[PDB]
Formats: C-alpha cells, sequence, structure tokens
DNA sequence: TATAATGGGAGCTGTCACGGATG
DNA sequence: CATCCGTGACACCAGG
C-alpha cells in the first residue's frame, strides 16, 4: 500500500530479449539480448532464477526471486501491469489468512495510488519538466491544447 | 471517493484472469474459486459474453450464479477471462459511477 | 522567473531539478499573490483571551 | 417545546482553529461561490 | 431435570462445585448517559 | 548606591521511512 | 549516483 521498493526485491528486466547465463565459479550475472541490444544484470551469485537458458522474458518479466519493485514494473510494463501486481499481491496475504474480500476495495485504493502524473515536457503550457500534479488536470490541459491546436504535455505515470 | 453518477460512459475495462501460470511453469491452471468470486462477484460486464449457450449482455449485473456459470465455461474450455467494468478504469470526477462500482455486496 | 526558466534548459539534471524547485516557490507567490517578505513577521498577533483562558 | 430540531450552524471549534490559525499569521477566510469572504464571527470581531 | 418441564437434559450434564469470584467490574460503577451537562472551555465540547 | 569582584553546565541514552544535504 | 542526517509518524473506547 505504500508502494516500498522490497528489501528482497526481484530483479527484472528492463526490455524484451533472450536469456544468456554466464555463471563463473565466483560469480555471476544475467544478459537479456534483443535484436541489436543487450542488457546486463550483474546480481549476487546465491540468487534464485527463473529463467531458463535461452528463453524470451518479456519487459518487467522477473529473473530473480522475490518481490517486484512497483515502480520499476511501472517504469517497465505500464499501469495496468502495476495495478494488477498491486491488487493481486494485496489479495495473496488476505486469502492466504482466510480472509474473503473483493477486488474492488484494493481497485479504489490503487486507483487513489495511480492519482497523480509527472510532466516530461511542457509542450506549449505553462507547466514545467518535472512538476507533478494530477492526471485528471494534467488530461483536461491536454484536450483544451489540443482544442487550441498547440503541443500537448508529455507526461509519466 | 463516493458513487456520483449512474455512468461515465468510458469504454475501458479490465480483464478478470479465470486462469493463473503454474508455479511449476508447466501450464495454466484454472484459479480458485473464491478468488474469481472475490473477482468477479456483482460486477457489470463491459462487453457480451456467450458460452455454454447462454448469452450474458453488456451492463450485466454478474450475480453468484453468473459466476458458477462462468466458472463451468472455464472448464469446458469456452473463456479464460472476463471483461469488466472497474474503479481502476472509471471515469467519473472526485468517485466513481454506479456501473464500474457494481454491486453494494 | 525568467532567470529560472533559462536554468531550465541547462543540459544538467541537478541544475534543471533545483531550478524547478525554486520556480514552483516563485510561481506560487505570483498566482497567489503574496508577497515574500509576509514570511517575516513585523506585527506578532495575539490569540483571543477566552482561546487561553 | 415539540418541535423539530434546527439546521444547524457553525460548530464553535471551527471558529477555535480559525483564530488559532490567525494567531499564526496564516489567513483563513470562509468564501462563497463568488469567492467572496462570508463573515462566521457575525461581524463580532470587525472593527 | 428441565426445571421448567421436569423431563430431563437428553444427556448426561458435567455438574460439580466450582470456585468463582465477583470482579472488581460491577455494572453499578459503569452504567452512564446524558441528555446535556457541562461543556469545556475552550472547545464548547461535553467533558469527558 | 563606592574595597574587589570580569566566559554555564547538564546530558542521560526507540524504530522505521522519507526527503534533502553533502561529499 | 550513493551514504548521512534531521524530522516525521507510530489503533479505539473507558478512567486517569
Ligand atoms: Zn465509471
Amino acid at each position: 500500500f505504500e508502494a516500498r521498493r522490497p528489501k528482497a526485491k526481484a530483479v527484472i528486466s528492463e526490455i524484451d530479449g533472450v536469456v544468456r547465463i554466464e555463471e563463473t565459479e565466483e560469480k555471476l550475472s544475467v544478459f537479456v539480448e534483443s535484436e541489436g541490444f543487450s542488457k546486463e544484470y550483474k546480481l549476487p551469485k546465491e540468487a534464485r532464477l527463473l529463467v531458463k537458458d535461452g528463453d524470451y522474458v518479456e519487459a518487467g518479466q522477473p529473473l530473480t526471486r522475490g518481490a517486484i519493485d512497483p515502480h520499476q514494473l511501472l517504469e517497465a510494463k505500464g499501469p495496468e501491469a502495476v495495478e494488477r501486481y498491486l491488487v493481486e499481491e494485496i489479495q495473496k496475504v488476505y486469502r492466504a489468512q482466510g480472509v474473503k474480500l473483493h477486488d474492488k476495495h484494493i481497485e479504489i485504493v490503487v486507483r487513489q495510488m495511480m492519482k497523480y502524473v509527472e510532466v516530461t515536457d511542457p509542450g506549449d503550457s505553462r507547466l514545467l519538466e518535472g512538476q507533478v500534479l494530477e492526471k485528471w488536470d494534467v488530461e483536461a490541459l491536454n484536450e483544451r491544447l489540443i482544442a487550441e491546436g498547440k503541443t500537448p504535455v508529455a507526461w509519466k505515470p | 471517493i463516493v458513487v456520483r453518477e449512474a455512468d461515465c460512459g468510458t469504454t475501458n475495462y479490465i480483464s478478470v484472469p479465470l486462469f493463473q501460470p503454474d508455479e511449476v511453469t508447466r501450464s495454466l491452471r484454472l484459479r480458485k474459486r473464491a478468488d474469481i468470486e472475490a473477482g468477479l462477484y456483482g460486477r457489470v460486464l463491459a462487453r457480451e459474453v456467450e458460452v455454454l449457450g447462454v448469452r450474458l449482455e453488456e451492463g450485466r449485473y454478474l450475480s453468484m450464479d453468473d459466476v458458477h456459470l462462468l466458472i463451468k465455461a472455464a472448464e469446458a474450455g469456452e473463456i479464460q477471462e472476463v471483461p469488466v467494468r472497474s474503479p481502476l478504469t472509471c471515469q467519473t470526477r472526485y468517485g466513481v459511477c454506479q456501473k464500474c462500482y457494481g454491486y453494494d455486496l | 522567473e525568467k532567470e529560472l526558466l533559462e536554468e531550465m534548459k541547462h543540459p544538467s539534471r541537478a541544475r534543471r531539478a533545483k531550478a524547478r524547485k525554486r520556480l514552483e516557490v516563485v510561481r506560487a507567490f505570483l498566482d497567489s499573490g503574496n508577497r515574500p517578505e509576509w514570511m517575516i513577521l513585523e506585527a506578532v498577533p495575539v490569540l483571543p483571551p477566552d482561546l487561553r483562558p | 417545546k415539540g418541535e423539530d430540531v434546527p439546521e444547524p450552524s457553525v460548530p464553535e471549534s471551527f471558529r477555535v482553529l480559525v483564530k488559532e490559525l490567525q494567531a499564526l499569521a496564516l489567513d483563513v477566510q470562509t468564501l462563497d461561490e463568488k469567492d467572496n469572504p462570508v463573515d462566521i464571527f457575525e461581524g463580532l470581531a470587525s472593527k | 431435570y428441565d426445571g421448567r418441564t421436569g423431563e430431563p437434559i437428553e444427556g448426561p450434564i458435567v455438574v460439580g462445585q466450582m470456585f468463582i469470584m465477583k470482579l472488581y467490574h460491577m455494572v453499578e460503577d459503569k452504567m452512564h448517559a446524558r441528555s446535556t451537562g457541562p461543556y469545556s472551555l475552550i472547545t464548547q465540547q461535553p467533558l469527558g
């Protein structure tokens, strides 16, 4: 509920690609290789893996075991993925303790968590790069600027 | 957050999966009944659904029997996810609408 | 505000960030109509006595 | 008297909040929809 | 035997002597109600 | 209203997260 | 782009 980076944080892929393991007797790394890109994820030697070598992993798919950083999942895979993840992970606890509870309420709260956005390009507006505001307000401003024919604001969730 | 209107007219929705990947990474197995019920019961269908010879119309409030029917359909391989109105996708300002929220449980 | 807007076009990320942080306060004072100096007190108010009996 | 209870008015603790904020050099202003000030103190504190 | 009917309890019941105390939490000290009453100085709210 | 006097003195013992400062 | 640090916050009623 606080959207905190977990202590036992799982490592997720920033892009798509194929798995290439490279494990020396003393160190370990995982490489996701695209058609023309390659990402290196140097992780400690004793971390559990979820990726069989030479597999195709989605962006934001977990490589290591553990809890996913919701902000990393947001950057990698987008808002729908984070909403799915938060709702399911909270429900896991509640089902484990034997508590029946409707996704409706958790979704309400998550909706309030996804309430704001961050400007990446002000366009023709008075806003600033990095300024935080509400999704509703930036969408209203962008609709008014598209009506005026101006460049809308580029915003990130 | 209050129910402030009857319908925000959104065309967006979420898809409640009826299957989850096995921890063996072997296949997809059916979710537990209670989980599907907590995901679907009392909700409004965002799209037409035709399973086991029954028409579940858009705008229908899924009763518990509708949920058991959808579970039966998924068991017979006719459906893998249910499109549904949800507060995640409601566009009512300062709250949600009636269709997106669904039942008063 | 103009100096900070000029600073907002800098290649450095931290300088852009600090210019934004200053410009948000500047624009708060501008859009509100409050003089910055009012953050300094000349006449300290006194609460009504019945509220501190 | 056997009469139905009246519609309420401003609770005193909100007036206490407003005055304790004024004591912090903060002007709290109850406004109407025209953004014109509304006097919750009924003129008893305006010179 | 059920004292209201004279019929027996359908099963045999555990009966015996037990040591039971009366704790200090008696309702005579706790029942309380108020229509109106004293109010606080600054807040003008009911006392507690 | 006058000798001279010229720099204090406690403190007493969380746990975490977050945002800002520094280094 | 890290570590360090100062400052927040830490359930309800009851009686006290
Ligand atoms: Zn809606």
